[PDB]
């Protein structure tokens, strides 16, 4: 009679109805990506279609079961999903209209090319193309071309296709009742209905400035330490308390220094620990590299991969005929079939990328008994979190050295783990300043704090005080930066990677707790240890379901994000690092500039 | 009886009455071709020695996870919706991968469920009524709409499905000793002659 078991009725039927279209619209996207046919790419376009009309045809059955009639907090988080119109609340206009600009703006993306300056014939696209040149290219005037001439044709021509893009996905935002664009991505983070654990939306941005600020200071050491080897290069725009170019970051966008991991070796008169001629020796195929991962997650307790796992894997790409995207990644359909698509070589890369992919099917497993609308991650930045603390245990000389690939009387002391801590720090430290720094652009810009013609002033005016580099090339309005990067152009959660970082760290300090290792944080190995398997196999099966704040008490015993965890870990670099800066200034101003004299 | 090619949906189970012949279980057991053996009140090897006055043989296919559901005074959808044991039921449950038969690419739609009722289903119940389910006091005179749902649901088989969510024939023997003579046994021995 009351509204709690008509609700619990239309999510009963929501399930099944909704798994059944949901595992042949994945289905469709598998066979498309690992065979490029005529049959694949319109059995995707119409799965594909099937499913998201089926979720705009139940949400306007949705909206007539009001949650303030249901006691039950599984229901109206079920609800709450279904609740929103997506779309549907745009104008017929606007609602159109936005499809065609994500389509325009993504097609320019991978269409986009930089003619070579010296060789006008040829002309090569951005990926693999510009980013694979500007990773190993030392020029400064090669590097300076291919990035300042992209955001000319890309920047500038996709500054009009995002205006609207700003401009239609408000009305989104305003019509499901958000203050904004920006804060549609923080109600990921939201928290109601539980007393003391309620996370407001707002309270993001203090978090993510106030942690921040304890950053700083490993940062400041980690940038005063990368001017230091590349300030012999060019002294003269290189300044020793100014900022580093934007061109030189290592990459097109500067996202992970780990390219600069070359000139940046502390000490080159030591070995490094590659399993790579380790592996060739031993003669390894990806049949064994997969397999040699599953005895790992076993070794915590999780259970193992089911025989149509490894049966349906894909492990290389036969050639031409048949081509598939090699971009590592792990695809969930539905009623047990759990499946991963990555071109496997002979690296030190692919293994540890081997056990984070794995980490995703792994995480996938625990919260698989959990209802379709369900089955999730606690938030956007647990789904690659729970994947990294499976990698940073491959990646420990402790856990080579047990399967074979180290040699055994290898030599493990400050100098060898002062470099590997390095080669981590550029890769993590390294995309945090990038990531606040771009996050919070967009929430200012699409909150309104900014407008229209100070949209780069505020840029390069933000990018010095947070991550301290300066534009070697002073832009206008006209140019765009986001509007060139991946996950800005494809309306993807740029926050996400953010609180990975502080996720990841917080579960390595909490596991090996329960391991009972000691020592540095890096030198603790999961492996073997059958007690820290149990505390995260816990939350590994809540998703969703339950708050994040509450879940994340049950492993760290932390009721939010804190830098704690950050410190630790990368303590030994930063006791280091503050030596060799000594000589040299810490931190940067941001009054110096390449063109100002 | 299991190698029948077609089977019942769990709605539309069959139900076979198997009387007057003798009963040889040494085989089913040994023959190693079923996925999960177990009995409720009798032991298997108990079986040849007993005789039996009626044996009905259930016939049907259910979800992997839904086979834990079937035993005397259990709960579920399938238990309470579709097929129920009582607490005082004698026979055996037997279950093997169908994965191989029924599942076939694009899926097979013909093996439905009921995924809703007004109450639970008594003990060897089995109802095949298709009445649109009414889940409010909205009237629904079978025209789908708001709380108003069709309670027939077909089972999603495809060869890529988990092993979990795999479809498993099932075969539920109803052993019952009723007032009336017996004729059912097990088998005999006939030793040599001297």
């Amino acid at each position: 009679s009351t509204i709690e078991e008509q609700a619990k009725t239309f999510l009963d039927k929501f399930n099944h109805e909704a798994e059944d279209l949901f595992y042949q619209s994945s289905l469709a996207s598998w066979n498309y990506n690992t065979n490029i046919t005529e049959e694949n790419v319109q059995n995707m376009n119409n799965a594909g279609d099937k499913w998201s009309a089926f979720l705009k045809e139940q949400s306007t059955l949705a909206q007539m079961y009001p949650l303030q009639e249901i006691q039950n907090l599984t229901v109206k988080l079920q609800l709450q999903a279904l609740q929103q119109n997506g779309s549907s609340v745009l104008s017929e206009d606007k609602s159109k209209r936005l499809n065609t600009i994500l389509n325009t703006m993504s097609t320019i993306y991978s269409t986009g090319k930089v003619c070579n300056p010296d060789n006008p014939q040829e002309c090569l696209l951005l990926e693999p193309g510009l980013n694979e040149i500007m990773a190993n290219s030392l020029d400064y005037n090669e590097r300076l071309w291919a990035w300042e001439s992209w955001r000319s044709e890309v920047g500038k021509q996709l500054r009009p296709l995002y205006e609207e893009y700003v401009v239609l996905k408000n009305e989104m935002a305003r019509a499901n009742h958000y203050e904004d664009y920006g804060d549609y991505w923080r109600g990921d983070y939201e928290v109601n209905g539980v007393d003391g654990y309620d996370y407001s939306r707002g309270q993001l941005i203090e978090d993510v400035e106030h942690t921040f600020e304890e950053i700083k200071p490993l940062y400041e050491h980690l940038h005063a330490y990368v001017r230091a080897k590349l300030m012999n290069a060019y002294p003269s725009y290189i300044s020793p308390i100014g900022c580093l170019p934007a061109h030189l970051l290592g990459d097109m966008w500067g996202r992970f220094w780990t390219n600069l991991y070359s000139l940046t070796v502390p000490f080159g008169q030591k070995p490094n620990i590659d399993v790579t001629d380790a592996m060739v020796d031993q003669a390894w195929d990806a049949q064994r590299i997969f397999k040699e991962a599953e005895k790992f997650f076993v070794s915590v307790g999780l259970p193992n991969m089911t025989q149509g796992f490894w049966e349906n894997s894909m492990l290389t790409d036969p050639g031409n005929v048949q081509k598939a995207v090699c971009h590592p990644t792990a695809w969930d359909l539905g009623k047990g079939d759990f499946r991963i698509l990555m071109c496997t070589k002979v690296t030190m890369d692919d293994f540890l990328t081997a056990h984070h992919e794995m980490g995703h099917i792994q995480y996938d497993m625990a919260y698989a008994a959990q209802p379709f609308l369900l089955r999730n991650g606690a938030n956007e930045g647990f789904h690659e979190a729970v994947g990294e603390i499976m990698s940073l245990s491959a990646a420990t000389p402790k856990h080579l050295k047990s399967i074979g690939l180290l040699s055994p009387d290898f030599q493990e002391d400050n100098e060898t783990e002062i470099n590997f801590l390095l080669k981590q720090a550029l890769t993590i430290v390294g995309t945090l300043p990038f990531t606040y720094m771009l996050e919070k652009w967009r929430w200012m810009v699409f909150k309104g704090e900014i407008p229209k013609d100070q949209w780069m002033k505020k840029w390069w005016e933000m990018k010095r005080e947070i991550v301290g580099v300066v534009e070697p090339v002073p832009h206008d309005e006209t140019y765009c930066d986001p509007a060139s990067l991946f996950h800005v152009s494809n309306d993807y959660s740029f926050i996400r990677y953010y609180t990975r970082t502080l996720y990841q760290f917080q579960f390595q300090e909490a596991l090996c707790q329960a391991a009972k290792h000691e020592g540095p944080l890096h030198k603790c190995d999961i492996s073997n240890s059958t007690e820290a398997g149990q505390k995260l196999f816990n939350m590994l099966r809540l998703g969703k379901s339950e708050p994040w704040t509450l879940a994340l008490e049950n492993v760290v015993g932390a009721k939010n994000m804190n830098v704690r965890p950050l410190l630790n870990y990368f303590e030994p670099l930063f006791t280091w690092l503050k030596d060799q800066n000594k000589n040299s200034f810490v931190g940067w101003s941001t009054d110096w500039s390449p063109y100002a004299d | 009886v299991f190698n029948a090619t077609r089977f019942a949906s769990v709605y539309a189970w069959n139900r076979k009455r198997i009387s007057n012949c003798v009963a040889d279980y040494s085989v089913l057991y040994n023959s190693a071709s079923f996925s999960t053996f177990k009995c409720y009140g009798v032991s298997p090897t108990k079986l040849n020695d007993l005789c039996f006055t009626n044996v009905y043989a259930d016939s049907f296919v259910i979800r992997g996870d839904e086979v834990r559901q079937i035993a005397p005074g259990q709960t579920g959808k399938i238990a309470d919706y579709n097929y129920k044991l009582p607490d005082d039921f004698t026979g055996c449950v037997i279950a093997w991968n169908s994965n191989n038969l029924d599942s076939k690419v694009g899926g097979n739609y013909n093996y439905r469920y009921r995924l809703f009722r007004k109450s639970n289903l008594k003990p060897f119940e089995r109802d095949i009524s298709t009445e649109i389910y009414q889940a409010g006091s909205t009237p629904c005179n079978g025209v789908q709409g708001f709380n108003c749902y069709f309670p027939l649901q077909s089972y999603g088989f495809q060869p890529t499905n988990g092993v979990g969510y795999q479809p498993y024939r099932v075969v539920v023997l109803s052993f019952e000793l009723l007032h009336a003579p017996a004729t059912v046994c097990g088998p005999k021995k006939s030793t040599n002659l001297v």
